[PDB]
Order: C-alpha cells, then structure tokens, then sequence
C-alpha cells in the first residue's frame, strides 16, 4: 500500500498500550468529533498555545476509538497519522510526491471513508512540497478537503497558523478552528493525577499528591515561559529524576513538594524552596547582618527586613512585588550602601542588582530607553533594557538610583510596576515583577531633614516630608508605594563605626594580599575628628581615610620596604600617620 | 512543471488559449490570482474576468433552502427555516473571516452533526455529568483533605435525575434557531447562545456578585451590570461595541477592581482582559505599537498588539488603564474603535471590536470629587467632572462614551468591608501552610481606624493590614513561635496587634 | 546505514582514549544526566557564551559512561556527534535533506534508545529552508531521541527562543564561565598532555601567571 | 562537491580536521573567509589567520632578482637591474 509507507497508525498504538493517558479535554474531544462527523469539511484543526495539549487531545480521542466510548457512528475508525516528512523525503524527480501523495488520496477514497487522517503541525503540510513549478500538499489536498472525502485532524499553534495558514486563505478556509484553551490549575491537577502513574512506572519511585498540587500550583504561579500542564509535568518529572539519582548515586524515595519547589528554585532562583535552619536563622538575623554593613539607620533595615521575611513567609500580596520602598535622606547616609546590603545578603555578590540610574532620565522619552521602542522605530529588536533584565533575572532587586534628577512623568511606567507587577516592551510581551523589590533613592526633602530631624519625632517628620513629597509626585504615584521610609543625618559615633567598617574591610583586602595590619586608637580619633561635617554625609570620611593612609601605605608597599608577614602598625606622627615593621 | 526543460504548462496550453481553440473554464481565489498570475502577464490577458461577489444574506438564505434537504438526508434531521434564517444573520453578523454561503452552511451542518450525536448515544448535559462523574471517579481512586466526595455524590446525583428526565421522555430531532446559536457560541466565543436557567439566575445577580469584590461604588457597577444584560437579551446597538465606559475618581476606589471583577465574573480570571497600560503611551509612537508597524516597517509581520489579541477571541474586555497619563492624540484609534469596533492594522485586516467592553480608568476629577462628593447629587458631580473631561479631551472621543462614571471616596463602613475582604484573601494565604487564623472585633476596628484617611483611598487599608500583622506575623512563622493546628488568633495589646497560641 | 556517514562515535573515540581528560564541570554534567532520565523532554541544550567548554562536557559524559560514572540507566550507551553542517551539503533538489535526516532517525530508532545524539551548534537546526525542527520535533517531544544540544546563549534566545515549540522540547542547562582558580586546576590537569606532545617542560608559576594574565588583559 | 546522492568534498573532509588525522594547511581570500570559515564552528576554531602581508617595492626587487636567471634561461635574454627597479616602481605606482 502507499498508506503504510508514509502514515503511522495510531489507533494500533493505542491498542498496544504505548500511548499517554488522557484526562480532561471535555468539550475539545466533542466539538472534533462533531466537527468530524459533518457533511463537508471533515476538518479540525486544533489552535492553542504551544504546550496546551493538542496533540494529546487526537492521541485521546484514538484511545476513545479503541475503548468504544465514541458515539455509533466513529466506532471502528482507523486514525492513521500523516507524516509529511516521510513523503518529501524520496523525491526529487519532477512529480514523485505529488504520485505519493495521489496514491494516499487513492487509498483514502479506497477506505470507505473508514479513516481519520490526523496532521500534527498543519503548516508543515502548507508548504510541503513546494519547488519551483510542483504542486505542494497545499494545493492537492485543496480539493479533497472541500468535500469532505478527507478526514483530515490537523492540529498547530496559535500564533504559527497566522504566520503559515492564514496567508493561504483557501486553505485556511477549508478548516473548522477548535480552539484548544490553556487549562485551569484544578484541570492541570487532574491531568497530572492522571499521569502520576506513568512517570511512577518510569523512574520506580513514588509521587505523592501534595507534590502534584504543589506542581500546579507554583508552575502556574512562578514559570513564565512554558505552559501548563507542560510545566507542571516538567517539575513532575525533572524532580522524580533528580530523587532516581540520588537513591542511584551513594536519602530519600518519595517526591515530597520540597522537592518540586527545589527544580523550581533551580529553574528560576525564586527561593520557594524550604527553609533550612542555617538559613532561616540567617534570616531572623536581617537587621543584624545589614547592620554588618550599613551602620546607622535603623528604620529602613527594619522595613526591608520585614519585607524579606513577609516574601519568605508566604505572605507576600502575590498581585504585587515584594517591596516597593521610596529611600530619602541627606547625601551619603548610605541609600544605595543599603541597596548593596541587600544584594550582598540576598545573592551574595555586590552588583548583583538591575541597577537604573534614574538622572539620565531626565526626559520624557528615556521612559522609551527602559521599555523599548514600539514597532516601526529603530530600536525595535533589542528590546528594552529593564524588561530583559527582569525577565532574564525574575527574582532580582531594582535600584532606581537618585529618582528625584528625573523629568515628571517617568515615573508612569512605575505606576504599572508598583501597582500590578507588569510592565509590556515594544515587542508585546509583559515582564512578571511579581518578584522584584523595586527601590528608589531620592532626596527631595535633605534640608528639611537636616534642618529638623532634631526635636521632631520620627513619625511627624515622616508627616512633613511626606506632604514634601506630595508635593513633588502625584497622588497616584506615593500611593502605590510600600513604605516611604525617612533618613536620618549621621552622627559622630555613626560616622566612627564606618569608618571602622572601612578600615575593616581594607585589612580584610590587604590580609587577602598577604599583609597584616595593627593600628592605634589616636589614628582612629584622628580620622574621626578631621573630617566631620553633618552636611556631606561619610563621604568625607571615605576620602580622609583614602588619603591620610593609602597616600603613605602605597608609598612604601611599592618601594619593597614593607616586608609580607610582619606586623604594619599604623602609629600616629605629629600631626599625621606612618605606618612601621615590627 | 518547469524545470531545467522549462515548459511550465502556462506556454503549451497559451496558444490554443489565445487561438480561442480551447474553452477554458478558470476559476482561482482574488489574492492568488494577483500573486500567481498578474507575474506572468502574458497568460493574464488570455483569460476574461467574471467577478463573483459574496452574496447578501437574503440571497444566502434563498441558496441554504434548497441545498437543506441534502444535508437533512446525510444527517438524518430536520432543519427548520428558522434555523436557516437564523444560520444566516449571524453568522452575516458576528463572523468575520469567512464569507457567505460558507459559513452558513458550516453553522446548518455542524449543527445537524450535534444533532445527530445527541440522538445516537444520549444528549449534552448527560455526557457533561458522564464525564465528570467519571472524572471524579478516577481522581477519588488517585487520591489512595479530599472535600471531594461531596462533589462526586452531587454530580451523581444530578445524572440520575437526568437519566430519569431522559428515560421519561423515552429531546431534540430537529435544528432550531438554538442549535446554530450554540454552533455559533462555540465557534467563535461570544455567548449568542439562550441564556440556560443557571446562567440568567447569576446574571440577575450582577450586582451581588460583583459587590463580593467592589464595595460601595453603586453607579458604576450599575454602569457594567446594565450593559452586560443587554448584551445578552440582544438589544445592543449591533455597529458599536457593547460598553464604551469611562470611570472617574480619585486613587484606590476599586476602578482596576472592577475591571478585574467583572473578568473575573465573564471570564473565571482575573487577568483574561486586553489590559493596556496606557502610562506606557506618553509619546505617538504606542499608537503603532497598538495597530502594528505599517508595510516596510519593522515588526510588520510580527502584528499589533490590541488587533491580534482582539482577532484571536472576539468577546473580552478592553481595559485602557491611566487614561490621563497618555499623549492627548492617542484617542483617535479610539474614536474609530468606539464608534464602529473597527480597528485597521497595519498588515490592512480590519479587526472587529462589536462584542468587546472599552473600559477606561482615569483620576481626571480627583480634586473636585474629593472637595464636593458630599452635598452635591450625583447628576450635577457627573456635570462638573464631564466639564473637567473636556478640559481635558476633544468634544469627539467624549461624544463616543457610553457613559462616564464618577467614583467617589470610600467612607468608613467602606473600609471595614474591605478590610474584611482583605483579611478573607490573607486567611486563604496563610491556610495553605496550614494555619488558621481569627481575629478580635476589637482588632478589626484597629485595623479600620489605623488605615483611614479621606485622600489615598482604600490602599492605606492595604498597608496598614500589610505593616501591622504581616510583618510581626511572618516575623513569628519564621521565627518558629506558632505551629501549626492551633489557630491563631489576632488580639490587642494597648497599641500593638499580637498573635497567641492556645 | 546514515549514521556512519554522519555520525562521530564519541565514546568509541574515548575508549581508544583521544579525548582529553575532562577535570571539573561535576554539577553541569549532574545536571545533564538529571535531564538525560526523563520520560518526555529528553534533551538538554549546553548554553553559555562561547569558548567554556561544552563540547568538552559532553566529551566528559563519554568518559563517565566509558568509566562506568554514569547511573544504571546509562551504562551501554553510545554518545553520537551530529553534524548539522553535513546533511545540507547536498541541498539542489527537493527531499534530499529529508532522506538523510530520515535515514538519521530511522537508524536512531532502531538501536532501541541507546543512543545519545549530540547536536552541537543547535542554531543551525532551526534555519534549514518545514525543514529541520520538524521531523525532531516530533520524536524530541515523545523522548525517544536524546538530543544534547549546545549552542551559544546569544543564539539561543536568537534563534530557539523565537520558536516556542522547538524552544519547549528542550531544557536549559546553564555552563557557568569558569573562574580564574578552575581556569588553574584545569591546566594542571592539561599540563601532561601539553608536555607529551611538544616534549618540554611547563613551569606552574608560567600557567597561573597565564591563567591570571590572561583573566586581566584579554575582554 | 555538487552531485547527486552522494556528498561534497567539506562535509566528507570535515569529520578529518576534528579527528586529528589531518595537518590540512590553507589558503585563500580574506573576504571569503570572513564569510565562510569565520561562520562555522569547528571550521573557525579548527583554523588560524596566518596573514599574508602584500610585499614592499625592494622585497619585489628581491623576488625578481631570485627569477631572473629563470626567465633569462628560458626566454634566451637578458635583464636589465634598473629595468627591474623601473619595473617594479611604475608596477606599484599605476597597476590597480
Ligand atoms: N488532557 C491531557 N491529558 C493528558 N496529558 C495531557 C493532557 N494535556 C496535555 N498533556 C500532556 O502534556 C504534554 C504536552 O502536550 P502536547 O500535546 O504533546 O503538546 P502539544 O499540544 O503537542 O503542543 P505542541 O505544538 O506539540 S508544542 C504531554 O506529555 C501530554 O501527555
Ligand atoms: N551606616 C553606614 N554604614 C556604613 N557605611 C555607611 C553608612 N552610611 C553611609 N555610609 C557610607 O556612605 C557612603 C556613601 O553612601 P551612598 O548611599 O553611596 O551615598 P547616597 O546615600 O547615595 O547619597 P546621595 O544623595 O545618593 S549622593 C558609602 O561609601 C558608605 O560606606
Ligand atoms: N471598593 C473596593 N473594594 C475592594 N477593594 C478595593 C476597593 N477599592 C479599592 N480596593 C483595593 O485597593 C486597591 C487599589 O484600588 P485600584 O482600583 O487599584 O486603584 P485605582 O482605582 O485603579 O485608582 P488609580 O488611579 O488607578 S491608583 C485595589 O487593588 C484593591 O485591593
Ligand atoms: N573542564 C575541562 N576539562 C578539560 N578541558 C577543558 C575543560 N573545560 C574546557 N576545556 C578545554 O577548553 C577547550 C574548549 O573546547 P570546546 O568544548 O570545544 O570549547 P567550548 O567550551 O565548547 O566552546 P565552543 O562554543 O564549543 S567554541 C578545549 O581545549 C577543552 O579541552
Ligand atoms: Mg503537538
Ligand atoms: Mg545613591
Ligand atoms: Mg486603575
Ligand atoms: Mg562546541
């Protein structure tokens, strides 16, 4: 025959046994079958997503040919399965498919209309044959598909039918579109309920079925990309992997929902995993460890706290991002050192974080540098700068550094970020910032803050330079905000611990180089009563300890007079700083 | 077949076509004979074009009379004229692709096949329940906490009360007028279909089911309730859309809520809506990035954006959110959008608007609403704030509005309630890992006295729940202080809200 | 057959010991077998930007299953390098592509799943003139073919990013750049090759002065 | 390597360049092989640009006087050195 060279039976395969289970896909199965069952165009085709189930819903209704749960009239029918590449393959001669392809629209006017051919990716058959002067699969089965001789299933993706199927429009008429939607959760539970039995027969584990409702429910939640119930399955059956391996290697043997939200914390990096105990008491001790490195400021190390462990804890609003806090203070209290806090606790690096710097939006259309330009225009196909880098990093921390240096109205792009967890580029695709801690530093109010942080408590002077700010946003945009929280100017022994810090973390490098420095409490007083003014914050601190030690320090680390492995104490001179070997 | 010996089957026949010895009868699509043909001009003047028009619906019905009793011997039905006329108007009016007699003959056959599948193995409502039962049957077998039997023992039920009903009439053996409105309703997705009793029962009750998610707010959900109902009793007027709505008012009213609500009243989501921001439209460039790049262009053969996700399901809802906040002249694709549901894009396919709900949020009239929603009627707030809007728009694109609406600030009953709703969604949170939580009356009002003020709206509500039990409360479960079983409670202390566990 | 005319045995080549002695790259192999054991979705695609080390993370999952490292899913397996360069080498007529690339799967069926295909430089497959995805794509759905794909992370979310179904029937497996002390361990494991070959002597201050100069002035 | 059920000569020699069983030596244009060697994967990294430099006027004058007793022995003449150097100038100075 010409049928068994080229088309795959399907309704045999089913009789064997080799096919997926198939639950659910109600009214897709009855409308195909309807759809089927009709006069002319005995045409299907199945448009969805990609991932959604159109095949498994033809592969399902071959198992109800085989069960005998069809009505009368489709008992008995032989699905065969076109392979189109298996007719382009052996001919190069002019007219050698279009033979091939006569001789199964023979048979299948032979088979007494006792077959249902089935067509995955439709498109492949509209362009199929096509050479130059050859009549394609397109334009020879265009007739015995208007009368309904052919009862050809297809089935393609939603968006590859408008690229292939809508530009023959012939062709695309003599369809009936069955609209496969994307299921539900409750759905994507029972289809997987369904299929946990044949992944337990394929890995020789056991899955138990807070797993799978933990598979639905994040894979819905978190995974952007894919489709259910694909993703869901992809979680299913990467965690049962990983649990085969690790009985096979050197423990457990039952997949536990920790285990499908570890594949998600490796697809990902959105921590949904478990809170081990090295962890969690990490994690009780926020203040504590931004207090490693942002000394001062309590308020704010408090509000980032609390909104890190409501993201851990699970009460986070999931219709919005974690925090969305405002940072105000005068210049050099550490705004964006407590940005760096946050990425060096959260991801253990130091720029690890979308980092906007908001002074070059200084007009209305750098709003376009960070979405992308729209379809027409020149930077079309690249994108937009913020959307990649969220949807390339999905659980990250955005800085929008130094927000008051901006024109306006940039910060409407910001009221669909804070608002809902959206943002769409120009090229039409949103970008989830359900799982961004989205950050702005400005200063809007540091003279007020200088002028008054004394004899006023914290809550009235959040008041005023809160009506400040009312002033300078709009009512819809400091509404949106999670907390605005208010800085304080340094103090004396503020300014004292970071210089501590400072000098810390210079002998942390220096040991990290191989030397080993002491120092002198009066080289410490002398750097904290030199360069202090309330007005500049501890950047004048920075450059004092930069110049009153590392002037001299690399002046004599590079002459070879400083030995590695002795003791380079920083004594005090008259007036200024040496450093000695013993 | 052309070929390296290229004789290409258009010259071998092209003298006895010019000759007039052959007869040639030819028959081809309009844009395939532009693109096949009219290449090869010296074959396109052989031929003489008779132009075949797409019939009226009148005459559609006159060929679907007499091509029925074909169709009534393959299906062995019936189809009443009625059905044919029915056949025929709608699917003139909600089908846009395809052309006449086509799809009418596809509604009559597809038709009469359901037809025919209800009488060979039992009707629809019967294999819904069979499918569901069985359903529920191996996922009871599965599950090997259930709240599950239930559901099972009901659906059970209701198929044996079926099955009885269906033994007692022991139907449909013809095509009504209802069966093309089913075809057609799954066909394309806009419920043309006859309202069934669960359906008109919930559809009474627009307003009691959007008033579990949109407290207070009555005009507007008045607004959406009555467009909806003439929706489905059919007396939307056919050459505009079904609501053009405009809302109105300050910030946290609930104006994005019950956009959301009512998607997730139509569509069972939340986020089933063509949501455009329109805080992203600021320049005149998001105009092309609506109705796509024009030929020549970038992302021409990439589409629009509001266009391809309109065309894929024309029934949805349109949420344009921030309307102020976008350039003054992106409101002239509305204008034709508004006023007829078409929208042309750029590769020059007009997408159908006439069964999509326009939905435009703004905050144009914050100040005046919040100076003077209290001693004013509403008519005479609806005037001022509709002065205020044509300060703000053209005389145009105001005129096309079904009707602007104007929310107003949400008072302190207003804030209990949502409070409640808001602690009902964290109780849903917070049962999945498996804690129960109550709260103290006392506590509640703490919570409605501690997130009030007259000018953000109901979002200060928001935090405030957020600051004053999500942070000492997710600060404990980490903490490893409340374990699960004991439900915990939420009392006062003098000023704080702390949790116990007895 | 087609797969000799196409096909380069991997571990053929690693048991007569060609190879080069992969030293590191334990958890992006890891990851690899994790993906290589599933029942659907059996193909993961080695994506990092160029010059890492793919290749030769697949030439150390030949050693593994040479060695015997591998689980008891793997041992008997035969690691096959495809090249998309040569089945469009003879692209003049109409079905020529397709009788190779059929013959291809033919006899990758035919061995009954024990065979390991490497498609290295995946962002050939999706441009072929339809053409190349679409006869895998079926049987990389189903996971009776077990691609190792690789290919660049630049033409990854260039090419198969763009095409959502290719794009699903694979799984990611991102290769990490090396840091500048595995960049050490790695040429002290390629040190006694070098010095078999060229027969001089390799002083170890020289590589991690070349290790590190090579890190600071080379972007 | 054109033909007809069978293979061309690039992809039948190229399984030999990634197996070591070839010390293949090459050469060509620039522009052909930014477009057809710097495009492949084990084509590029399987090959090294040793860049030929367009030789200078005097290393013309070398070359010539290394083949003029070639030409001097074939064609039965003789060669004249500032003929050589005038040869050579007005080669580079007006031939395109
Ligand atoms: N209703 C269902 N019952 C059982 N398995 C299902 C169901 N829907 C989807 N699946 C599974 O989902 C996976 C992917 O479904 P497929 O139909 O293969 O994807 P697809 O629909 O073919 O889309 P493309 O175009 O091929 S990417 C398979 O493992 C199916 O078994
Ligand atoms: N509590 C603190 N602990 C440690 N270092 C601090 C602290 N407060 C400020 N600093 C130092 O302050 C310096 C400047 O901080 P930045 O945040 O970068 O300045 P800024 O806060 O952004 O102010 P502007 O308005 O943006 S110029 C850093 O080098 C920090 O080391
Ligand atoms: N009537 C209400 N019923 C229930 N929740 C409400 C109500 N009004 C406001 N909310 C809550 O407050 C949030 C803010 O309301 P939104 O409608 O999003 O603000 P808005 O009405 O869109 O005004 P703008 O100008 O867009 S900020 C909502 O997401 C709800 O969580
Ligand atoms: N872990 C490793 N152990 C041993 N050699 C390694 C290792 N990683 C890389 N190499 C060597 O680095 C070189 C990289 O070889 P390839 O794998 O072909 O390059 P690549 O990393 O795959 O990058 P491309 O995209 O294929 S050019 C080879 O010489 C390898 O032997
Ligand atoms: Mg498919
Ligand atoms: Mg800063
Ligand atoms: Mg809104
Ligand atoms: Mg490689």
């Amino acid at each position: 025959q010409a049928l068994k060279k080229y088309t795959i039976d399907l309704t045999e395969r089913a009789e064997q046994g080799k096919l997926d289970p198939v639950i659910g896909r109600d009214e897709e199965i009855r409308r195909t079958i309807q759809v089927l069952q009709r006069r002319t165009k005995n045409n299907p085709v199945l448009i969805g997503e990609p991932g959604v189930g159109k095949t498994a819903i033809v592969e399902g209704l071959a198992q109800r040919i085989i069960n005998g749960e069809v009505p009368e009239g489709l008992k008995g029918r032989r699905v065969l399965a076109l392979d189109m590449g298996a007719l382009v393959a052996g001919a190069k001669y002019r007219g050698e498919f279009e033979e091939r392809l006569k001789g199964v629209l023979n048979d299948l006017a032979k088979q007494e209309g006792n077959v249902i051919l089935f067509i995955d990716a439709l498109h492949t058959m509209v362009g199929a044959g096509k050479a130059d002067g050859a009549m394609d699969a397109g334009n020879m089965l265009k007739p015995a598909l208007a009368r309904g001789e052919l009862h050809c299933v297809g089935a393609t993706t939603l968006d590859e039918y408008r690229q292939y199927i809508e530009k023959d429009a012939a062709l695309e008429r003599r369809f009936q579109k069955v609209f496969v939607a994307e299921p539900s959760v409750e759905d994507t539970i029972a289809i997987l309920r369904g299929l946990k039995e044949r992944y337990e027969l394929h890995h020789h584990v056991q899955i138990t079925d807070p797993a799978i409702v933990a598979a639905a429910t994040l894979s819905h939640r978190y995974i952007a990309d894919r489709q259910l119930p694909d993703k869901a399955i992809d979680l299913i059956d990467e965690a049962a992997s990983s649990i085969r391996m690790q009985i096979d290697s050197k423990l457990r043997n039952k997949v536990t929902d920790a285990e499908i939200a570890e594949v998600l914390a490796r697809w990902t990096g959105i921590p949904v995993s478990r809170m081990m105990e090295s962890e969690r008491e990490k994690l009780l001790r926020m203040e504590q460890e931004l207090h490693h490195r942002v000394i001062g400021q309590n308020e704010a190390v408090d509000a980032v706290s609390n909104a890190i462990r409501r993201s851990r804890a699970g009460l986070a609003d999931p219709n919005r991002p974690i925090g969305s806090f405002l940072f105000l203070g005068p210049t050099g209290v550490g705004k964006t050192e407590l940005c760096k806090a946050l990425a060096n606790f959260m991801f253990d690096s130091d720029e690890a974080m979308v980092r906007i710097d908001m002074s070059e939006f200084m007009e209305k259309h750098s709003v376009s540098r960070l979405v992308g330009a729209p379809p027409g225009y020149v930077g079309y196909e690249e994108g937009g700068y913020l959307t990649e880098a969220v949807r390339r990093r999905p659980y990250s921390v955005i800085l929008l550094d130094a927000v008051e240096k901006a024109h306006p109205d940039v910060f409407n792009i910001l009221l669909q970020v804070l608002d809902d967890g959206r943002l769409t580029d120009g090229q039409g695709r949103t970008v989830d910032f359900r799982n961004t801690v989205v950050i702005m530093t400005s200063n809007l109010g540091s003279d007020l803050i200088q002028e008054r942080f004394g004899e006023l408590d914290y809550a009235h002077m959040k008041e005023l330079v809160l009506g400040v700010v009312s002033h300078n946003f709009r009512p819809e945009f400091i509404n949106r905000i999670d907390e605005v929280v208010v800085f304080h100017p340094l103090g004396e022994q503020h300014i004292a611990s970071i210089a501590q810090i400072q000098l810390k973390r210079l002998y942390k490098r220096l040991e990290e180089r191989g030397y080993e420095i002491h120092i002198s409490d009066e080289a410490l007083k002398l750097l904290s009563e030199n360069g202090y003014d309330p007005v500049y914050g501890a950047r004048p601190l920075k450059r004092a300890i930069q110049q009153q030690i590392e002037n001299p320090l690399a002046q004599q680390i590079l002459s070879g007079e400083l030995v590695p492995g002795k003791v380079i104490r920083l004594e005090v001179n008259e007036d200024r700083i040496v450093a000695v070997q013993h | 077949g052309k070929a390296d010996g290229a004789m290409d089957a258009g010259n071998m026949l092209k003298p006895a076509l010019a000759r007039g010895e052959l007869h040639c009868v030819g028959a081809t699509t309009l844009d395939e004979y532009r693109q096949y043909i009219e290449k090869d001009a010296a074959l396109e003047r052989r031929f003489q074009k008779v132009f075949v028009a797409e019939p009226s619906v009148e005459d559609t019905i006159a060929i679907l009379r007499g091509l029925k009793e074909r169709y009534e011997l393959h299906h062995h039905v019936q189809i009443t004229d009625p059905a044919i006329v029915a056949a025929a108007t709608l699917s003139h009016r909600y089908i846009a692709d395809r052309q006449l007699p086509d799809k009418a003959i596809d509604l009559i056959d597809e038709a009469a096949s359901s037809i025919r599948m209800q009488i060979d193995s039992k009707p629809e409502e019967l294999d819904r329940l069979d499918r569901r039962i069985i359903q529920l049957k191996l996922e009871q077998q599965a599950l090997m906490l259930d709240m599950l039997n239930e559901e099972l023992s009901d659906k059970e039920r209701q198929y044996s009360e079926l099955e009885e009903e269906w033994k007692a009439e022991k139907l449909r053996n013809k095509v009504t007028d209802a069966e093309i409105a089913e075809v057609l309703a799954r066909w394309t997705g806009i419920p043309v279909s006859r309202m069934m009793e669960s359906e008109r029962e919930k559809l009474l009750r627009m307003e009691q089911e959007l008033h579990h998610r949109v407290i207070g707010q009555n005009e507007a959900v008045d607004a959406v309730s009555n467009a909806i109902r003439r929706s489905r009793a059919g007396l939307a007027d056919p050459n505009r859309p079904i609501g053009s709505f405009l809302f109105l008012g300050p910030t946290g009213v609930g104006k994005t809520e019950l956009c959301k609500a009512l998607a997730n009243f139509m569509f069972d989501s939340d986020e089933a809506m063509v949501r455009i921001d329109m805080s992203e439209f600021m320049e005149k460039h998001s105009v092309s990035r609506l109705v796509g790049a024009p030929p020549g262009y970038v992302g021409y053969e990439e589409g629009g954006y509001l266009t391809e996700a309109v065309r894929r399901r024309p029934y949805s809802v349109i949420l344009l959110d921030a309307v102020e906040k976008a350039h003054p002249d992106v409101f002239n694709i509305l204008l034709q959008v508004l006023d007829d549901g078409r929208l042309t894009d750029g590769q020059g396919r007009t997408v159908d608007f006439r069964n999509t709900v326009v939905i435009m949020t703004s905050n144009l009239g914050s100040d005046l609403i919040q100076e003077r929603f209290g001693e004013l009627d509403y008519a005479h707030m609806k005037e001022l704030v509709l002065g205020v809007v044509s300060h703000n728009f053209r005389p145009e694109f105001i005129n096309r509005i079904d009707e602007v609406v104007v929310f107003h600030p949400l008072g302190e009953q207003h804030i209990a309630s949502i409070a409640q709703i808001q602690l009902k969604r964290l109780y849903k949170r917070l049962e999945e890992r498996g804690y129960e939580i109550h709260i103290s009356d006392e506590a509640l009002k703490l919570l409605s006295e501690n997130g009030y003020d007259p000018v953000y709206g109901a979002r200060p509500l928001k935090r405030a729940i957020q600051q004053q039990i999500e942070n000492p409360l997710a600060q404990q479960i980490l903490s490893g202080e409340l374990v699960p079983g004991k439900v915990i409670r939420l009392e006062v202390n003098e000023d704080r809200i702390v949790a116990v566990q007895h």
